[PDB]
């Protein structure tokens, strides 16, 4: 089944490739949300952090 | 020697402090990974350099 | 040759093995040592095993 048969294994081996993509490219993940004015409420929690009252 | 000093290194090694038996639900790509301790909690927890 | 000035021969052997006689004094000093290691270790498996 030559013709049809050794070009159809090829499609397997791109298959493998991607799945490997998806894996690779979700290696940076970093999504933590909290922008530009919260950079202030870092130094407040830090207070907060060692409170007893909460 | 063999027999007696072999001993004192396992003295400290039987006085840990606990360890636990979690599974990971699911990774996190800064080097933290989601383990669900399994009869206790839920936690989001960084690894060691072995791993 | 080797029986021709042979009292030449006789005199360094001799004072080559003097020399580390005393020294070979030294290693029976050591199996003396050992022997009351041995007591010393078999307590201290008694007081590691305690």
């Amino acid at each position: 089944a030559a013709p049809y048969a050794a070009k159809l294994k090829q499609t397997e081996n791109d298959l493998k490739d991607i799945e490997a993509r998806i894996k690779e490219k979700a290696g940076v993940k970093e999504s933590d949300t909290g922008l530009a004015p919260s950079h202030l409420w870092d130094i407040m929690g830090d207070r907060q952090r060692l409170g007893e009252e909460h | 020697n063999d027999k007696v000093r072999f001993i004192k290194d396992e003295l400290r090694l039987l006085q840990e402090p606990g360890s636990y038996v979690g599974e990971v639900i699911k990774i996190v790509s800064d080097k933290k990974v989601l383990v669900k301790v399994q009869p206790e909690g839920k936690y989001i927890v960084d690894v060691a350099k072995d791993i | 040759n080797n029986n021709s000035a042979l009292s030449n021969v006789n005199s360094d052997i001799y004072f080559k093995l003097k020399k580390l006689e005393k020294e070979y004094e030294l290693l029976t000093l050591q199996e003396d040592y050992i022997k009351d290691e041995q007591r010393h270790l078999k307590r201290e498996l008694k007081r590691a095993q305690e």
